């Protein structure tokens, strides 16, 4: 009759700030309410961002731990002491820089989007390539970089805490 | 939206043709803080309150930060007799020298007390520091945009409020650390006294412990617990432990249902609060400073001689400022209610109390001043045996020798403190109490006088700071209870001086005494202090000159940056006697000329060139002098105490 | 609404449009709006000879 | 085009010869392994 | 007479009239003979927080059931592993001061109840009614009719109130006394 | 100790380069701050600052030695004292 | 009494502090309370709140409501007036007869006396 | 606004009925503008100015320690 109600919560009711949005259709698990406080562009911005990090430092973590190397006598360090060998090397600033200067164009983007200048969407950046045409297509590939980046957040987070407890490879 | 409302104030500033000076900006400036009466003033102050302690929180986090990195804290630890320095110095310009400063706030002593060993914890203790003060930061935001207004916390739900604080607050968190005392921070003392090593101590609250390890609760432990150096923090748990049992019995056995600011508007209900809450710090500032080496409670705190004197000297000197800002905040509540019947008694009063007040301070700064200067002169006409001192007329302080009561199962604090005093003390206790009584009469004059006078008879029409009322009447200047809070502070400035001179002399006369070697044992009057600090000469010679070499033989030596702030401290309190001499009008001319010379180039600012106003000239008189004298006297005290302790 | 064909992700920046290289239209900073393009292409140009 | 190209190859060439601490064109010297970390102090230098 | 939650909370917030009832005609009185409207402080005078008090109360009950059932059951058998043996555990209420800390278990419990309380805490603050109150919309095995569903939350309640009491005296049993399942002298 | 000759030779530790390399400087600022006030007639403009337009006044305040001798000659740099507010209170 | 103050549910506001609000109220205050008064908040919450009107509120309102509204006893209980009546007629008494209190450790502490204040002859004369 | 709250204020009316699934975003109300426009303040101008400078005069004074070309 009313109050649509949380598909994964069923005790609380969605947030209206999720209307119109990948995950809210199927999921819509919002039960402490940011997104009643916080700007939900803001929120998928930073989580798509999240789960595109922890997607490439998945397999990062896999490819080091498995002997995938480059080749550099420097480079022959284990993950665990990985970020602190290379912070010594010197590439981890120079990470750091590139990085600070795509994050310099993402603000721009955000301080972009929210007074209106673009229609950009929040994950947006205009990288469509393998991105289907039909509109439930997209909605699909949108649902599938969510999930995968949400299970790549947790599974990094699950990769690096047993590393650091157990030092091992990755099978564990 | 509320970005553009951040700069509002500038842009009402560029508003108005009125408000395109300079003297716009100083009172922008000035203004700032004071909050305007209105429905959201509460608000305002709770939510300035809360980003207060944010900013306190971002101190400590960074206090913590340098003992983490910065510090030889685990140095310090092996060997507490090594110089605790907390602040490194990079290499830039030629300031190698003073690469390591020895830090003198006493955060050593405060993490060994407080159980902390390792340098990890330095930097957890700074992490959670940052989370506290961006908390409160959000907190703060959250209450001044969007929270309950706070107008009933005063008048309506002080009852709430005082209990609060009386329970929660103040009792909750004494038994809080009395348990973290006696779980973490005796264990650990413990365990670093006896040199045994320490754990985890999260593994101290295992119940498998020394909490079960021996049931025992006296001073007997493993091998020999004899140390003297732990005793202070079972003392100290002891304390916290019954103070949160006094306060939390004794909160609900109060009646608290007594509000006196039922007939105070919310802005003057809010100074009146915060003079009496100024007090209040201010006179336990004080107590602090004098119970640091009153009583020993921090481990190996009296040793590290530096930090005892920067101590005591920075609490009296808050202690100080603190109740001078009481008395201004009651000023100011007073002057800005509409009906503050309440104080009735003393405004009707208001000659009697002020006359008498007159005549105290006159006869204690005529007797007292008058004992100096009579020794003065008797020492100069080689008259040693007619002056004021013990081989001569001698003013024992009696009243001081005799705390003998029945015993009742007591101790130690049961007498004058194991120490006896003589006529230097008598004569410095009595120029304490006058200039103390001195600064009093300038406070209460100000409040007294704050509304109405004999001579302006509508000072409240006038608010709490005004230049003047004009020239008439003979001159009218600084009449404002501001100016009375500006004559106060110097003031103040004196008698904490004179109070932390008294002490420095007193602290360093007791050290060379101790150093008699073993054998000495008569230290017949030596007491630098007492056989010397008799005359204005004495003090002159024996005291400023005499520990002046260490401040000023400092260059090239890590004391150099002491010697230079000693300079610099002399240079803005010359500038303040610049502000504080002269007067708005002749800088007012002397600025039409050089805007002339402006003119003339075509350069024509628009934000008009205005001299500072006439209490805002006072105002930077005022600070340059207190920045000056304390300036200099921070850098005489700790190069002084560092060369030579 | 009209983004830049370089940088999809922010908006087209005016200034740009009659110019040498404006087709591209790359200005994600936009030192287009706050200064003079003649100064800004003078610079480009004497920085690049 | 090529003025923009210039400066970033200019750019480049400065700073390669910065960090080889010799000649532009005989590129990654014999036994490089990286180049020689950075030297004077910074705010991470001394343990920030 | 359940009312579907979707449109049950349309009536949430913090109700300021009074029932006329007792706590807001809340189930639970319900004696054996007749009703106990027990209340003797007055805490359901409070009618705005009858709901609060309500979920507050199943809260505890069901924590209560959960925490006697699990001092009930170790006592006969644990969990396969060598921490929680019997004889690396000889008692339950060791349990607790015999894991915590790092050796993982019990602080993973806490972390786990505090997120799925913090998940669920906008259900008691806001979203919680008279007839809500507990209801997490796990009702599945909730009888249809109404008079059953009555009988069900009575039951609840009832075991919920029970088993509070008997943790009480059960973990005061098993202090006082260091015994198993049988906590008597 | 290193002295300092103040005479006007160039030598080792002389000042006329010194003062050469300070007057250039601060011509650039004076001239830079000046622009800024004849561009941005307006107290608003003074309180706010026009950054692009403040930067563009600070880089091109470069050419300030010539481009101020050049107003200074043609009337534009000083102002005709019947033009500006002077004191003339004692009605001279 | 005013048609607002009729009938307030007791989750508003207990009756004995709504009576207690009135008392410690000037009666010309009311119909118009100042924004900084508690008889102005509760009014607000007087209306939209009640009979006919909202019969419900959110928790964060309701404890908005609760933080902005008095609590009857100890805050408006019955001695706070007469404690209010007392220092009134106080008031208006020491114009006139002073009750006389001493400072004893820097605090007035009360005596039991009450003075003559006034002067005999001239009233306003100083001395 | 009947309930006295301060202005610029991201709360919503507290006189509200039954529990409202709404959205009040608690955070400023920023403007880019109105970024741009503060931090062109004449204090914020100048200072960033005078950290500018003083930044650059300590790595001359780094990276060319003393008056060592004078
Ligand atoms: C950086 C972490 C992060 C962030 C910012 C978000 C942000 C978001 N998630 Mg999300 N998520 C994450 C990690 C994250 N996620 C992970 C690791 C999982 C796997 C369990 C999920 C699983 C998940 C589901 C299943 C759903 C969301 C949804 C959402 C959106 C609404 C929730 C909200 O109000 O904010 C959440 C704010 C945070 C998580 C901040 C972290 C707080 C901690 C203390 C929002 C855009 C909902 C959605 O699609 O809305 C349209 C939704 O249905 N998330
Ligand atoms: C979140 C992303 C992320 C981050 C932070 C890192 C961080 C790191 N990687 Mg890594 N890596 C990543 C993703 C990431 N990686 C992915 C996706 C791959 C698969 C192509 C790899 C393959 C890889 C190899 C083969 C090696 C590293 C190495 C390193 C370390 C030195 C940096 C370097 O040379 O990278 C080099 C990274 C690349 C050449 C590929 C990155 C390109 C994708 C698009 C990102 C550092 C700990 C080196 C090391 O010292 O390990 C101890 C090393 O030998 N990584
Ligand atoms: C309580 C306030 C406070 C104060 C007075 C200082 C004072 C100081 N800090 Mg510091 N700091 C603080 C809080 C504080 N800090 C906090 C909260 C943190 C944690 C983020 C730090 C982290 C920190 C580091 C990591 C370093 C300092 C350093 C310094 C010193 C030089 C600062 C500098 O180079 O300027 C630079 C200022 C800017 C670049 C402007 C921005 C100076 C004694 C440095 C030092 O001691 O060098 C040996 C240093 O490396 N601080
Ligand atoms: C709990 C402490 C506290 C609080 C909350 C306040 C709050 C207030 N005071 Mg107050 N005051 C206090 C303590 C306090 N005071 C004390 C202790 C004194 C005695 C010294 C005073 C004396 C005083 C006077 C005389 C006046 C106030 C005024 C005010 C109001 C406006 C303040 C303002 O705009 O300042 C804005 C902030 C500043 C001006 C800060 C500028 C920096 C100061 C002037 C010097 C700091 C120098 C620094 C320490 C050294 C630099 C480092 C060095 C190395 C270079 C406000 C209600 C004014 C008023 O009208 O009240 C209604 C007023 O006229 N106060
Ligand atoms: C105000 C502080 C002070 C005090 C207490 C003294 C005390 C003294 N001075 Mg001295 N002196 C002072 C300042 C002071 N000096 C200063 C500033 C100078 C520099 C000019 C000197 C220069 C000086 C010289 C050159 C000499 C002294 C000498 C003396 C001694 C004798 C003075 C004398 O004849 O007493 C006179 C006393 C009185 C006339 C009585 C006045 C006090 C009465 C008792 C007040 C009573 C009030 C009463 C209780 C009110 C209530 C009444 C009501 C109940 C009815 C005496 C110890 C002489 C000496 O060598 O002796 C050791 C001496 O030759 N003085
Ligand atoms: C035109 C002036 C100027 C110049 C040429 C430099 C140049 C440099 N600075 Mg520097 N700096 C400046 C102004 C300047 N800065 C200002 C104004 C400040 C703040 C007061 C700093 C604060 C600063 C710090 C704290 C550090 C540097 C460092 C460095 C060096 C490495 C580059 C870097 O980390 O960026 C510096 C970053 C900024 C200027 C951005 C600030 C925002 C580099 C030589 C680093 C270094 O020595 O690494 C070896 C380092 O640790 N600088
Ligand atoms: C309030 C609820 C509650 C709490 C806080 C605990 C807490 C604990 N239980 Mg436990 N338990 C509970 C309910 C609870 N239990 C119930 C209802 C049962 C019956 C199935 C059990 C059966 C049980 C066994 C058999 C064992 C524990 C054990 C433990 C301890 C180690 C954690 C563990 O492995 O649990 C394991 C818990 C489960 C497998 C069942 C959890 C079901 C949840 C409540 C739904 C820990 C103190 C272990 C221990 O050290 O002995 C005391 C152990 O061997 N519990
Ligand atoms: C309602 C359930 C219940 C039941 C059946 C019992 C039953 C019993 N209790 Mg008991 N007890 C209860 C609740 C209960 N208690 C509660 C709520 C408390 C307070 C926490 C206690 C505190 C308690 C103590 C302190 C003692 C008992 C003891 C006993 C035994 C005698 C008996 C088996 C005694 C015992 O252990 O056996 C002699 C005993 O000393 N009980
Ligand atoms: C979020 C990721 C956290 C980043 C770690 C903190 C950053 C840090 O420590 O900075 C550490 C790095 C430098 O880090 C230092 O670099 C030295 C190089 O001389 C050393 O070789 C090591 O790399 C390290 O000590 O600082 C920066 O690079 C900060 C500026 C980044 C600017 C990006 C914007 C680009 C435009
Ligand atoms: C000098 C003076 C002025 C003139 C003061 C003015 C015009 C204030 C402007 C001074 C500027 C703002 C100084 C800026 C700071 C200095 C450059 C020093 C600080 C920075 C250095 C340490 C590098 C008064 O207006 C005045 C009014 C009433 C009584 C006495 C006086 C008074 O003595
Ligand atoms: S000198 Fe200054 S403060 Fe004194 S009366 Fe004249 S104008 Fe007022």
């Amino acid at each position: 009759g009313g109050y649509k109600m949380s598909k994964a919560v069923p005790f609380l009711p969605m947030s209206p700030a999720l209307e119109g949005y990948v995950g809210a259709e199927e999921e819509g698990f919002d039960p402490m309410g940011f997104s009643l406080a916080l700007d939900i562009r803001w929120l998928r911005e930073a989580e798509l961002k999240h789960g595109r990090i922890c997607m490439l430092a998945t397999v990062g973590w896999i490819a080091t731990d498995l002997g995938m190397r480059l080749p550099g006598p420097a480079y022959q360090v284990s993950t665990l002491e990985a970020h602190d060998a290379m912070v010594k090397f010197g590439p981890m600033a120079q990470i750091l820089i590139w990085l600070g200067i795509i994050e310099v164009f993402s603000f721009l983007a955000i301080t972009n989007m929210m007074e209106g200048t673009t229609d950009r969407q929040p994950g947006d950046y205009g990288l469509r390539r393998l991105y289907p045409k039909d509109e439930e297509g997209q909605y699909e590939m949108q649902l599938k970089e969510l999930r995968n980046g949400r299970l790549a957040m947790l599974a990094f987070s699950g990769i690096v805490t047993t590393a650091v407890l157990t030092g091992r490879t990755w099978p564990f | 939206d509320f970005s553009k409302a951040a700069f509002g104030s500038a842009t009402g500033l560029v508003a108005k043709a009125a408000s395109q000076t300079t003297t716009a900006i100083w009172n922008l400036h000035a203004d700032a803080h004071d909050f305007s009466n209105s429905s959201y003033l509460s608000k305002q102050v709770f939510a300035a309150n809360l980003a207060h302690i944010g900013v306190v929180f971002i101190w400590l986090s960074g206090m913590h930060f340098h003992g983490a990195y910065f510090s030889n804290y685990l140095d310090w630890l092996q060997d507490p007799s090594i110089a605790p320095t907390a602040q490194q110095v990079s290499n830039i310009a030629n300031q190698s020298v003073l690469n390591p400063i020895r830090v003198t706030s006493g955060f050593f002593n405060l993490w060994l007390a407080e159980g902390i060993t390792s340098t990890y914890q330095l930097k957890v203790i700074a992490a959670f520091g940052l989370i506290a003060s961006a908390l409160c930061f959000l907190g703060s935001y959250f209450h001044m945009h969007s929270s309950t207004s706070f107008t009933r916390v005063l008048n309506t739900k002080l009852t709430s409020l005082s209990t609060h604080h009386l329970v929660g607050l103040l009792g909750l968190g004494s038994l809080a650390w009395a348990g973290h005392l006696i779980h973490i921070s005796l264990p650990v003392n413990i365990l670093l006294n006896a040199g045994v090593a320490v754990p985890s101590p999260h593994s101290l609250l295992s119940s498998k412990a020394v909490a079960t390890i021996v049931e025992q609760l006296s001073f007997s432990a493993l091998t020999s617990s004899d140390g003297y150096v732990w005793q202070p923090l079972v003392y100290s748990a002891m304390h916290h432990f019954a103070l949160a049992l006094v306060l939390i019995v004794g909160s609900i056995f109060l009646s608290t249902a007594s509000n006196p600011l039922m007939s105070f508007t919310v802005g003057s209900s809010w100074h009146l609060v915060l003079g009496v809450q100024l007090f209040v710090t201010g006179t336990a500032s004080v107590l602090y400073a004098q119970m640091s080496n009153a009583y020993p409670v921090y481990p190996y705190l009296l040793t590290d001689h530096p930090t005892v004197v920067s101590l005591f000297v920075h609490h009296m000197w808050i202690g100080g400022f603190f109740l001078v800002g009481a008395f201004a905040h009651l000023s100011i509540g007073l002057v800005r209610d509409t009906l503050p019947q309440s104080f009735s008694v003393v405004l009707t009063q208001r000659d009697i109390i002020l006359g008498h007040l007159t005549w105290v301070v006159a006869f204690l700064g005529v007797h007292s001043f008058g004992l100096y200067v009579h020794n003065d002169t008797m020492q100069a006409l080689g008259r040693p045996d007619d002056m004021f001192s013990d081989n001569a007329i001698s003013l024992l302080p009696v009243f001081a020798r005799w705390s003998t009561l029945t015993l009742n199962s007591t101790g130690s604090a049961v007498s004058v403190l194991g120490v006896e005093l003589s006529t230097a003390d008598f004569m410095v206790t009595h120029i304490h109490a006058f200039t103390i009584h001195t600064t009093v009469l300038i406070l209460v004059k100000g409040f007294l006088y704050a509304r109405s006078s004999r001579l302006v008879n509508d000072k409240y029409k006038l608010d709490f700071r005004y230049p003047c009322d004009g020239p008439g009447r003979g001159g009218t200047c600084q009449i404002s209870p501001w100016d009375h809070v500006f004559l106060g502070l110097f003031w103040m400035y004196n008698s904490i001086s004179v109070v932390i001179f008294h002490f420095f002399w007193e602290y360093q006369s007791n050290l060379a005494s101790i150093k008699a070697s073993a054998g000495g044992s008569i230290r017949a009057l030596a007491s630098d202090f007492e056989l010397n600090s008799i005359n204005t000469n004495g003090w002159l010679r024996n005291f400023l000159w005499s520990g002046a070499a260490q401040v000023i033989q400092s260059y090239g030596s890590p004391l150099a940056a002491y010697g230079l702030t000693f300079l610099a401290s002399h240079f803005v309190w010359a500038l303040s006697l610049m502000f504080l001499f002269s007067g708005r009008g002749y800088w007012q001319e002397l600025i039409e000329s050089v805007l002339w010379a402006h003119h003339k180039l075509y350069v024509v600012p628009h934000i008009q060139p205005r001299a500072l106003s006439i209490t805002s000239g006072r105002a930077v008189g005022l600070t340059h002098y207190l920045l000056g004298g304390i300036g200099t006297t921070w850098s005489f005290f700790l190069a002084r105490i560092v060369a030579t302790a | 609404k009209e983004t830049s064909a370089s940088v999809p992700f922010l908006p087209k920046p005016k200034n740009l449009a009659g110019w040498v290289g404006g087709e591209t239209e790359f200005d994600p900073i936009g030192f287009s709006n706050w200064f003079d393009m003649k100064w800004l292409r003078e610079a480009e140009l004497k920085h690049g000879r | 085009k090529n003025g923009r190209l210039a400066m970033l190859a200019f750019s480049g060439m400065v700073h390669h010869n910065i960090v080889v601490k010799g000649a532009l064109f005989p590129l990654v010297p014999d036994g490089w392994t990286g180049p020689e970390p950075w030297a004077v102090g910074s705010i991470m230098n001394n343990m920030g | 007479a359940r009312r579907e939650l979707a449109v049950a909370y349309e009536d949430a917030g913090i109700d300021l009239m009074d029932n006329g009832k007792f706590a807001q005609g809340l189930v639970g009185a319900e004696a054996a003979f007749g009703r106990y409207e027990f209340d003797p402080i007055g805490f359901s005078k409070y009618t705005e927080l009858v709901p609060w008090f309500r979920e507050a109360e199943l809260k505890h009950g069901r924590i209560a059931m959960l925490a006697w059932l699990g001092l009930v059951v170790p006592d006969f058998v644990r969990i396969p592993g060598e921490a929680y043996s019997f004889e690396a555990v000889p008692r339950v209420i060791d349990a607790h001061d015999a894991l915590n800390a790092d050796a993982g278990p019990n602080f993973q419990i806490i972390l786990f109840i505090s997120i799925v309380e913090l998940c669920c805490a906008k259900k008691v603050f806001e979203w919680n009614s008279v007839e809500t109150a507990g209801d997490y919309n796990l009702t599945r095995l909730f009888p249809e009719d109404d008079e059953a569903q009555k009988q069900m939350r009575i039951a609840e309640l009832k075991n919920g109130r029970l088993a509070m009491i008997a943790f009480g005296g059960a973990v005061t049993q098993a202090v006082i006394t260091g015994k198993p399942f049988p906590w008597t002298f | 100790l290193p002295r300092v000759i103040a005479t006007g030779e160039v030598t080792r530790g002389g000042i006329v380069t010194p003062a050469l390399m300070f007057l250039y400087t601060t011509g650039w600022i004076g001239y830079a701050g000046r622009s800024y006030l004849l561009r941005t007639k307006d107290a608003a403009k003074e309180i706010k600052i026009d950054v692009p337009l403040a930067l563009t006044c600070m880089t091109s305040a470069f050419a300030w030695p010539v481009y101020s001798w050049q107003d200074i000659t043609n009337g534009r740099f000083v102002a005709k004292d019947t033009e500006i507010r002077v004191q003339r209170m004692h009605m001279a | 009494v005013l048609p607002y103050m009729e009938n307030i549910p007791r989750a508003i506001v207990e009756k004995e502090a709504l009576e207690g609000v009135l008392a410690m109220t000037p009666r010309e205050q009311w119909e118009d309370p100042p924004e900084d008064s508690v008889l102005y908040t509760l009014k607000v919450y007087a209306e939209t709140y009640g009979e006919g009107k909202a019969t419900k509120m959110p928790w964060w309102d309701w404890l908005y409501m609760r933080f902005e509204l008095p609590d009857a006893n100890e805050v408006s209980a019955e001695k706070i007036k007469l404690m209010e009546d007392d220092a009134k007629i106080q008031r208006r008494m020491m114009e006139g007869k002073i009750p006389l209190y001493v400072p004893i450790l820097g605090v007035p502490i009360y005596t039991g006396m009450t003075l003559d204040w006034k002067p005999e002859a001239e009233l306003f004369a100083g001395d | 606004r009947k309930i006295p709250a301060g202005p610029y204020s991201v709360s919503v009316e507290p006189l509200r009925d039954g529990a409202t699934n709404e959205v009040s975003i608690v955070t400023p109300p920023i403007s880019s503008e109105g970024v741009q426009e503060y931090l062109s303040l004449a204090p914020v101008f100048f200072m960033a100015l005078a950290i500018f400078t003083s930044g650059f005069a300590i790595e001359v004074l780094r990276f060319f320690p003393d008056t060592r070309y004078w």
